[PDB]
C-alpha cells in the first residue's frame, strides 16, 4: 500500500535527475559552442542550404548539378575604383537606378578573383550567391525533365520554398534519394553586427549521387537521329500532299537485351531542362506548359498503335499454343477475303510459298489472316497471354511515370459486343492494341536474348550501392525461328536495303500502323532491331524508334536505328582518311 | 492549531520567491509584475479560506465538483474565449478562471472517495475510473487540449497506480493500446497533420519549431552563473540567465518539494488520502517534468507552464488553492 509511492518518488526523482544531467550537457560539454566573446553578442539561427544530389550517367559524365550563381549588385552609385571596373566589366558607365540591380551574372571563375580584389568590402559592391541547378550535359527534357521550386501545396508537406521539386520524369523517381537535409547553424553576431563564430546544429546531407545506365555517347545519337528522321517524314507526307508538318513528332529507344540496362532513351519534341531550373520565371518556359502539342511527354512511354512490329508477338503466340510448326506453308496472295469483307495486303502481287521464317521476314499481312482464320474466337485471348507474357500489357519497371499498355481480350470488349472480324485487325495491331516504345523494346529484348525477360531500368547505381537487375524467364519452345525470321527481315525483308551491306549482323521488324483518325496515307513509322545475331564480336544492343504519323517505318525509322546502331558500334562513314 | 508541515510551506514560499525575481527580468512590464502580485494575494487568501474547511465536507463535495466541472468542460465550448486555437477560459472583464483546474481538483477527489472501495482486478479494475475519466479528457480534446489532457491522464493513472497495480495486465495494456491507436491515426492523417506530429517529434524544422530549437541554445549561453514566450519558458530564462549552478538550485526546490508532498502523502493513514495526494503530487510534479523537458529539448512541446514560475492570472491561485487542500486533509488525517 506504500511501495508503489516509493516509486514514484524515486521516479520524478530521477527524471529531474535526467533533467539535471541534459542541463549539465548542454551548460558544460556544450559551452564552446554557446560561446560569446566576453560581450553583449546576440545569437542568431539560419538553416543550411541541401545541396541537391549530382545526376550523372555511367562513365562520369555528369547530367545534372548544382553550384552557385555569382550576380554582382550596387546601390547608391558611388565610384570605387570604377576605372579598373567598366573595362573589366564592359559596361563603360554605371547606370544610376534607385532600385538594387544586378550587373554581369554568371560571374565566370576568372573574372570572380579579380572582382573580389576590388570589391574592397565596400557597402556598395558585393557579391549574392545563389543555387541553380545546372545540366552541364543537357539530355531530352521528357526523360531527364526539369526542377521547380517548391509548390504551396507542397509548402504544407515540410518542405521550404528555397527546396526544388522536380516533376521529371527522372527527377522525380530520383527525388527522395537526391534531395538532401536541409541542416541548420547558428552564428555569433557581434554589436557591430559581424559574423564572428559559426555553430553547426544540424550537419546537412549532400544528397546522393545516382549514375545512370544512359551513355552521353548513344544519348546524343538518339536525339540527333530524331531530326533527320524530321527531313525523311516531310520527304514522305510530301508524295501525299500533306503539309511538311516539321515538328519532329515521336521517340527512339536502346538498350542493352542482357544486363536490361538502357542505354539511350530520347523522345521529341524534347525541351532543354535548364530553362525552368536556372532563371528565376522564364517566360519561355511558360509558353512551353500552354503548348498545343505535346514538348514535355515522353513518347517512349505513351500508349501508340504498334502495327506490323506487334505482329512478332503474334507469331509467338502462334508458335507456343501449337496452331503452327516452324515449317508450314501459307502462300502469300494478294487479297484475302475473311467471310464478310477482303482482307488487303501490303503488296498487290502473289508473294509465294511462305514459311513462319519468310512470314515475320517479307511482313507478310496474308499469312496472319490465314493462319488466324483457322481458331479466331479462341486465339485472340490466348494472343493477349502471350502478349502480356512477353512484356507488352504489364510495367516495364521503368523509375520514369509509365503509361498503361492496353491489350484486347474477349473479357475487355465485354466490358468496353465483341465480333469475329476484329480477331485479323487485332492480330496485326489495328484492334486498339495500344502499346508503348518502351514495352515495344523490351519484347524484342526478350526474343534476342531466347527467354531471358529483363526488366529495363535507368538506375545503374544510388550512391554506392549498385542496383542489381531483376530477370525472369518466359517458357518458349522455339526461339530461333522467332530470331532467324528478324534477320530474314534484314537480310532479305524490308531492311534489305539499309542493312543488308551493313557490317554488323542485325534482325528486327519495320513497322506501320493505320492511324485511326483518317487513313490517309501517314502511318507510324515504326522499326525495331536487336544486336548481332551471330557471334561477332560485339556487345548486344536492342534499338527502337517510333514516330508520330511518320509514315513509311522503312523510310523514316529503319534509318533512325541504322544512325544510333552506327553510334553504338562505331560504324565509320565515308572516312577514306 | 499550528500542526501544518512547515517544511512544505518554506519550499513553496522558496519558489514562489525566486518566481517574481525571474519575472524581474521576464516580463519586464510593470503592467504585469501587478497582476502577478494581485494574484498572489488572492492565492493566499483562498488557500487561507480553504483552511476553514474540513476533510470531511471536503469528500463531501468530490461528485458535486466533479459533476460541476463536467458542466463547465461543456459550456467553455460554448461561451468561452479563444486564446490560442481553443476556447478554454472564461473571462468576463476583470474575471480570470479556467474550467481545467477544477477539473483536476474535482477528479482528485472523486476518484478517491469512490476508489476506496474495491476494484474488481479482473475486467472492472480500468471501468469506474475508465467511465469517470473520458468525459473529462473528451471535454478538453475538444477545445483542443492535449497538454492539459495528458495531465488528467497522468493523474488518473497515478491514483490507479496506488490503489489498482495491475502492474503484469497493466504494462500489456498500454503496449497493446500505443500499437493500435497510432496504427489507426496515421493512415487518416493528413499530410498538413503527418508533417505537424513528425515536427513535434524531431524539433528540427525551423518555420515553427525555430524558437523551440532556440531554447536548446538560449539555456545554454550562461554557464556557472529572443524566446518566443514568457508564460511557457519562465525556466529558460531563468536558465540562461543563471548558469549551472543555479539549474540545480531549482531542480533541488522542486525535488525537494516533490519529496514532501510524497513525504506527507505517506503520513496520512486513510486510503483516500493516499490517493488524493498522489494524484496531486503526480499532477504537479509531471508539469514539471514536461515543461523542463520541453525546455531541455528532450519532452516534445505540449504548452504547458512551470508551476511557482510562470507568470499565471488563475494558474496560481488554482496551484495554491491545491496546496491548501494538502495541507488541509494533512492536518485532518487523523480525525475523522
Amino acid at each position: 500500500g506504500t511501495g508503489r509511492i516509493h516509486a514514484l518518488a524515486l521516479f520524478f526523482a530521477l527524471a529531474l535527475f535526467l533533467l539535471g544531467l541534459r542541463a549539465w550537457q548542454l551548460q558544460v560539454l556544450e559551452y564552446e559552442r554557446y560561446a560569446l566573446r566576453s560581450q553583449g553578442n546576440y545569437l542568431k539561427t539560419e538553416d543550411i542550404p541541401a545541396p541537391r544530389g549530382k545526376i550523372l550517367d555511367r562513365k562520369g559524365r555528369v547530367l545534372a548539378q548544382d553550384r552557385l550563381v555569382v550576380d554582382l549588385v550596387y546601390t547608391g552609385g558611388e565610384v570605387a575604383f570604377k576605372e579598373r571596373l567598366l573595362p573589366l566589366l564592359g559596361l563603360e558607365d554605371l547606370p544610376q537606378v534607385t532600385e538594387p540591380t544586378v550587373l554581369k551574372a554568371g560571374v565566370p571563375e576568372a573574372l570572380r578573383p579579380t572582382l573580389e580584389e576590388l570589391t574592397a568590402g565596400q557597402k556598395n559592391l558585393y557579391l549574392r550567391e545563389r543555387i541553380e541547378r545546372y545540366y552541364p550535359n543537357p539530355i531530352s527534357g521528357p526523360v531527364m525533365g526539369y526542377v521547380l521550386r517548391a509548390n504551396a501545396a507542397q509548402v504544407k508537406q515540410g518542405y521550404s520554398p528555397e527546396e526544388e521539386v522536380g516533376q521529371a520524369g527522372l527527377e522525380a523517381a530520383l527525388e527522395p534519394y537526391l534531395r538532401g537535409k536541409r541542416g541548420v547553424r547558428a552564428v555569433e553576431v557581434n554589436v557591430r553586427g559581424e559574423r564572428l563564430r559559426e555553430t553547426v546544429l544540424e550537419e546537412p546531407t549532400p544528397g546522393q549521387d545516382v549514375v545512370l545506365t544512359l551513355d552521353l555517347a548513344l544519348q546524343r545519337a538518339a536525339e540527333k537521329a530524331l531530326e533527320e528522321a524530321l527531313a525523311d517524314i516531310n520527304a514522305g507526307r510530301r508524295l501525299n500532299g500533306l503539309p511538311e508538318e516539321k515538328q519532329v513528332k515521336g521517340a527512339i529507344v536502346a538498350l542493352d537485351p542482357t544486363t536490361g540496362e538502357v542505354l539511350a532513351m530520347a523522345s521529341a519534341p524534347s525541351f532543354d531542362p535548364n530553362l525552368f531550373a536556372k532563371r528565376p520565371v522564364p517566360e519561355e518556359a511558360k509558353a512551353l506548359l500552354e503548348d498545343k502539342n505535346l514538348p514535355l511527354l515522353n513518347r517512349a512511354v505513351q500508349p501508340y498503335t504498334p502495327g506490323s512490329t506487334f505482329k512478332l508477338a503474334t507469331s509467338y503466340a502462334l508458335l507456343e499454343e501449337g496452331y503452327v510448326t516452324p515449317a508450314t506453308t501459307y502462300r502469300c496472295s494478294p487479297y484475302i477475303v475473311f467471310g464478310g469483307q477482303v482482307r488487303r495486303n501490303w503488296a498487290s502481287r502473289d508473294m509465294g510459298p511462305m514459311t513462319v521464317r519468310e512470314a515475320i521476314a517479307w511482313s507478310c499481312n496474308t499469312w496472319y489472316y490465314q493462319a488466324v482464320a483457322q481458331d479466331p474466337l479462341g486465339f485472340v485471348d490466348r494472343l493477349a497471354r502471350r502478349a502480356r507474357l512477353l512484356g507488352l500489357g504489364e510495367a516495364t519497371g521503368l523509375e520514369v511515370a509509365e503509361k498503361t499498355g492496353l491489350l484486347p481480350t474477349r473479357a475487355w470488349k465485354r466490358e468496353a459486343p465483341w465480333y469475329p472480324g476484329e480477331t485479323l485487325s487485332v492480330a496485326i495491331g489495328q484492334g486498339a492494341v495500344l502499346a508503348t516504345p518502351a514495352q515495344i523494346a523490351r519484347m524484342l529484348a526478350t526474343i534476342a536474348t531466347g527467354g531471358n525477360k529483363p526488366a529495363l531500368h535507368l538506375v545503374k547505381a544510388i550512391g554506392g550501392v549498385p542496383v542489381q537487375p531483376r530477370w525472369e524467364k518466359v517458357p518458349g519452345r522455339y526461339w530461333k525461328v522467332l530470331q532467324e525470321g528478324l534477320r530474314k527481315t534484314v537480310s532479305e525483308g524490308t531492311a534489305r536495303f539499309v542493312l543488308g551491306e551493313f557490317p554488323v549482323p542485325t534482325g528486327g521488324k519495320t513497322g506501320t500502323a493505320e492511324t485511326p483518325g483518317k487513313r490517309r496515307g501517314l502511318e507510324h513509322a515504326w522499326y525495331m532491331g536487336y544486336g548481332p545475331t551471330d557471334g561477332s564480336p560485339y556487345p548486344p544492343l536492342v534499338v527502337v524508334a517510333f514516330f508520330e504519323n511518320g509514315g513509311e517505318g522503312s523510310r523514316v525509322a529503319l534509318p533512325a536505328v541504322r544512325k544510333v546502331m552506327a553510334a553504338y558500334w562505331g560504324i565509320k562513314g565515308s572516312l577514306e582518311v | 492549531w499550528l500542526a501544518y508541515d512547515w517544511g512544505l510551506v518554506f519550499l513553496v514560499a522558496a519558489i514562489v520567491a525566486l518566481g517574481f525575481v525571474n519575472l524581474g527580468s521576464a516580463a519586464p512590464d510593470p503592467v504585469l509584475l501587478y497582476r502577478q502580485s494581485v494574484a498572489l494575494g488572492l492565492g493566499l487568501l483562498l488557500a487561507f479560506l480553504l483552511q476553514f474547511l474540513s476533510r470531511r465536507r471536503l469528500f463531501g463535495l468530490a461528485y458535486p465538483l466533479y459533476g460541476a466541472s463536467l458542466l463547465l468542460l461543456a459550456l467553455v465550448l460554448v461561451v468561452g474565449r479563444e486564446i490560442n486555437g481553443a476556447r478554454a477560459w472564461f473571462v468576463l472583464g476583470p474575471l480570470q478562471f479556467q474550467p481545467l483546474e477544477l477539473a483536476k481538483l474535482g477528479l482528485l477527489l472523486a476518484l478517491a472517495k469512490a476508489l476506496e472501495g474495491r476494484p474488481i482486478a479482473r475486467v472492472w479494475d480500468y471501468a469506474l475510473p475508465a467511465l469517470l475519466t473520458l468525459p473529462v479528457v473528451g471535454l478538453l480534446l475538444l477545445q483542443p487540449d492535449l497538454g492539459g489532457a495528458l495531465v488528467v491522464l497522468f493523474g488518473v493513472f497515478v491514483v490507479v497506480f496506488v490503489r489498482g497495480l495491475p502492474w503484469r495486465h497493466l504494462l500489456v495494456g498500454l503496449f497493446a493500446l500505443a500499437l493500435l491507436v497510432p496504427t489507426a491515426v496515421w493512415p487518416n492523417l493528413k499530410p498538413y497533420q503527418r508533417e505537424r506530429v513528425l515536427i513535434v517529434l524531431d524539433p528540427y524544422r525551423d518555420p515553427l519549431g525555430q524558437g523551440f530549437q532556440v531554447i536548446q541554445s538560449t539555456i545554454a549561453i550562461g554557464s556557472g552563473g529572443i524566446p518566443f514566450r514568457h508564460t511557457d519558458f519562465v525556466f529558460s530564462v531563468w536558465a540562461e540567465e543563471w548558469g549551472f549552478v543555479g539549474v540545480v538550485g531549482l531542480l533541488g526546490l522542486y525535488g525537494l518539494l516533490l519529496a514532501r508532498l510524497f513525504a506527507l502523502a505517506l503520513a496520512c493513514p486513510r486510503l483516500s488520502d493516499r490517493l488524493f495526494l498522489s494524484g496531486f503530487a503526480g499532477m504537479l510534479g509531471f508539469q514539471v517534468v514536461v515543461n523542463l523537458g520541453v525546455a531541455l529539448g528532450v519532452m516534445p512541446v505540449t504548452g504547458l507552464t512551470l508551476p511557482l514560475f510562470s507568470y499565471g492570472g488563475s494558474s496560481l491561485i488554482a496551484t495554491l488553492a491545491g496546496l491548501g487542500l494538502v495541507l488541509l486533509v494533512h492536518r485532518d488525517r487523523y480525525q475523522d
